[PDB]
């Protein structure tokens, strides 16, 4: 009867996954099967396939956070985050629009702030910044050279990110990556690392001392990206879900989607990997399923989340959890 | 703590 979280069993390295295909832009498979696919195409260390360890299988079993946790080797911090927000559309639709049939002004403002974000441009911004960081670390063999290479291209590109503080989440993103300091990972050599991207959907009204309106309909001033840089301050994100509007209404607090480092230029053709919930086949929610969605399917989101952040972190180049190409389903 | 695992 226990809806307790269980860790999926170990899958032999030769066991091939059962076939599955996307339907209307999204594919899904039970987590036991996705482990088989992950071991075939994502597990390589220096080109050598590996079995998903007991620890990784435990991380994965926690739900949508598990895919990103396993692929990046770290529980997501969301320290370096980007998003796009049309300030002019938000200000105009506030001072020109009107609440629809059945909306509090706190609900109208919350929705307009939600619809003013552009998740395509937000993912596009994180794309271009991650490319600058990868070029900076290409031939840099110490962090000092990486920071010098990074600032050089940002200044020549007239990117406002150049003026970030030396200890900001942006400039400290590489040195704060645990695998960067590990002797089997980066070994303090930026040229052995690579920038990767995942996304987080979450709720804006997370201040427990704020009005119930913002907890139920959103805080328009919360989690807006800074001008010029597009950086989102994720320090006040505390994994707090949207508050219910009526009794019985349940909301999920966040959602994590793994992009990696795909080379496909079409944002709409990029694949995002996420899970529905934690693994409990003997319990209420059932077994965890891993979803592989096209970008527009992922960025469609839900009413649970009014915010989207596109995060940059780093993994060693020796890994294969962020390959150039990601294929939905199997084979 | 705050539960994760996407149970609403």
């Amino acid at each position: 009867d226990s809806d307790d979280r269980v860790t999926p069993p170990a899958e032999p390295l030769d066991r091939m996954p059962d076939p599955y295909r996307p339907s209307y832009g999204r594919a899904e498979t039970v987590v036991n099967n996705y482990i088989r696919k992950w071991q075939q195409v994502y597990s390589h260390r220096d080109g050598r396939k590996q079995q998903m360890t007991e620890e990784q299988r435990e991380w994965l079993s926690y739900g949508c956070v598990g895919v990103t946790w396993v692929n990046s080797g770290q529980y997501p911090t969301n320290r370096l985050a980007f998003a796009s927000f049309d300030e002019d559309r938000f200000k105009n639709e506030l001072k020109n629009g009107r609440p629809r049939s059945g909306e509090t002004r706190a609900e109208f403002e919350g929705r307009v702030a939600k619809e003013s974000f552009d998740e395509e441009k937000g993912f596009q911004r994180a794309r271009e910044v991650a490319s600058v960081m990868n070029r900076a670390l290409e031939n840099a063999h110490d962090e000092s050279a990486y920071l010098d290479n990074l600032k050089k291209e940002l200044a020549n590109g007239n990117d406002a990110l150049r003026n970030e503080d030396a200890r900001s989440p942006f400039y400290s993103a590489l040195r704060n990556t645990p695998s960067f300091k590990e002797r089997n990972g980066g070994n303090h050599d930026p040229s052995r690392m690579k920038a990767v991207i995942y996304s987080k959907h979450f709720w804006s009204g997370q201040d427990r001392s704020s009005s119930a309106d913002k907890r139920k309909y959103g805080d328009p001033d919360a989690f807006r990206p800074a001008p010029g840089t597009g950086l989102v301050d994720m320090s006040r994100d505390r994994n707090i879900p949207r508050s219910p509007t009526s009794p019985g209404e349940g909301f999920v607090n966040f959602d994590y989607g793994w992009f990696g480092a795909q080379t496909e230029a079409d944002a709409d053709k990029t694949v995002w990997t996420h899970g529905n919930h934690y693994h409990a086949p003997n319990g209420s929610l059932g077994a965890m399923h891993v979803y592989e969605s096209k970008f527009r399917n992922w960025s469609e989101g839900y009413s649970d989340f009014d915010r989207g952040a596109y995060v940059i972190t780093f993994i060693p180049k020796s890994w294969n959890t962020a390959p150039d190409k990601v294929k939905q389903g199997w084979p | 703590d705050i539960p994760i695992g996407s149970k609403m």
